[PDB]
């Protein structure tokens, strides 16, 4: 979704 | 939550390439992102994704990493380039306990660039005693004015007699001057018997590993 | 344009309450996190936290939970920090900033968007004019041919004022530094004017300073020692 927030390489939060 | 650990300075000379590190525990595996800030500005970015450059950033500017260091890389510097560079990342956990993912927003600490696009210059150093008006005012200061140096950085470490003091020291960032050199000034806050009960007090000034400095006493 | 535009700066005692905003525009609030930046004068960037204006989902620093609280206000793209009661420990430069999503190949985020700040000086300091010293001639260019000579403007809150020289006449030669705050809570400042050591004995140098938060002005005759 747009509220993704991405920490690093296939990690991503939301 | 880790530290992100950046060099606190950072010297290149015009035209040259300048890199800056920035190393914690978890930027292996965790995208970097790089800021840029001018005295008083706002933070710019610069850099995302680690190696990411937003629109109208130059190709000059280069971002990469290795293991858990992170590296900017400017070429053909200016003097333009000046200013303080934070590298940036992120941390996730969740709390033994739950509550969800915990978001954290890390920072270095900072580089300050430096771009030596003149010669060194010595500082000249004039130090002023406390004036008969502030005396009768029972105050006391001293001032330290340094001028005329470059590149725009000092220590100042003051003496009473012989001994260190730095109780009541006050320094500023060197300024720019009119001719396009740095000056800062120092100041030492003392009583009117303090003034009055030592030989002398004096000012030493530090740049680039050289020393210069005055001392006063008493009238 | 897109930006984000925040309230202006203040003064306030410790123990009063505080309320900053940052205003959104040139994009859609609603999707984009929103963080907030402290910077103390002349030092680092202190992340505070980030809020999810769609639905207030926050995450804070654990040097600023409980301490400060994050709010947005749908309706007016608006943005908030507020504290309950300030502390000396609070004074610094608050930036709010957007988190942007890159919708790339891969998948990141970074702050592209910065307000202007917003400066808080928590002080317990009452508004004072300072005390204008002068500072003698002094030979700055090893007796050669020049002198240094200038002004002391001492303990005053708060900055800025502003230092002239002969009513504004005198401006070759002059440089004015920047404050420092001593342990007092109160700024000091110098302005130093180079001279020419022949004229310490023809030319007048006065300093003209002013502080408009306390209405102060002075002028104040530097001459040679004794």
């Amino acid at each position: 979704t747009k509220k993704g927030i991405a920490i690093g390489p296939g990690r991503t939060l939301y | 939550s880790y530290d992100l650990t950046q060099p606190p300075s950072v010297s290149v000379s015009p035209g040259q390439t300048a890199s800056i590190s920035c190393s914690g525990d978890k930027l292996d595996d965790k995208y970097v992102s790089w800021y840029y800030q001018r005295p008083g500005q706002s933070p710019v970015l610069l850099m995302y994704q680690d190696f990411k450059r937003p629109s109208g950033i130059p190709e000059r500017l280069s971002g990469s990493k290795s293991g858990k260091t992170a590296t900017l890389t400017i070429s053909g510097t200016q003097s333009l380039d000046e200013g303080d560079y934070y590298c940036q990342a992120w941390d996730a956990s969740t709390g033994v306990s739950g509550g969800g993912t915990k978001l954290t927003v890390l920072f270095g600490d900072g580089t300050r660039l430096t771009v030596l696009g003149q010669p060194k210059a010595a500082p000249s150093v004039t130090l002023f005693p406390p004036s008969s008006e502030e005396l009768q005012a029972n105050k006391a200061t001293l001032v330290c004015l340094i001028s005329d140096f470059y590149p725009g950085a000092v220590t100042v470490a003051w003496k009473a007699d012989s001994s260190p003091v730095k109780a009541g020291v006050e320094t500023t960032t060197p300024s720019k001057q009119s001719n396009n050199k740095y000056a800062a000034s120092s100041y030492l806050s003392l009583t009117p018997e303090q003034w009055k009960s030592h030989k002398s007090y004096s000012c030493q000034v530090t740049h680039e590993g050289s020393t210069v400095e005055k001392t006063v006493a008493p009238t | 344009e897109v930006q984000l535009v925040e309230s202006g700066g203040e003064v306030k005692q410790p123990g009063q309450s505080l309320k900053i905003s940052c205003k959104s525009s040139g994009y859609n609030f609603l999707d984009s996190w929103i963080g907030w930046v402290r910077q103390i004068p002349g030092k680092g960037l202190e992340w505070i936290g980030i809020i999810y204006p769609d639905d207030s989902d926050a995450h804070y620093s654990p040097s600023f939970e409980g301490q400060v609280t994050m709010s947005v206000d749908k309706s007016i793209s608006t943005a908030y920090l507020q504290w309950t009661t300030l502390q000396a420990s609070d004074t610094g430069k608050y930036f709010c900033t957007r988190l942007y999503l890159f919708e790339g190949a891969q998948s990141s985020n970074a702050f592209d968007l910065w307000g202007q700040g917003t400066m808080i000086l928590v002080s317990s300091g009452t508004t004072k004019g300072p005390s204008v010293f002068p500072l003698a001639p002094s030979s700055k260019s090893t007796s050669g041919g020049t002198a240094a000579l200038g002004c002391l403007v001492k303990d005053y809150f708060p900055e800025p004022v502003t230092v002239s020289w002969n009513s504004g006449a005198l401006t070759s030669g002059v440089h004015t530094f920047p404050a420092v705050l001593q342990s007092s809570g109160l700024y000091s400042l110098s302005s130093v004017v180079t001279v020419p050591s022949s004229s310490l004995g023809t030319q007048t140098y006065i300093c003209n300073v002013n502080h408009k938060p306390s209405n102060t002005k002075v002028d104040k005759k530097v001459e040679p020692k004794s």
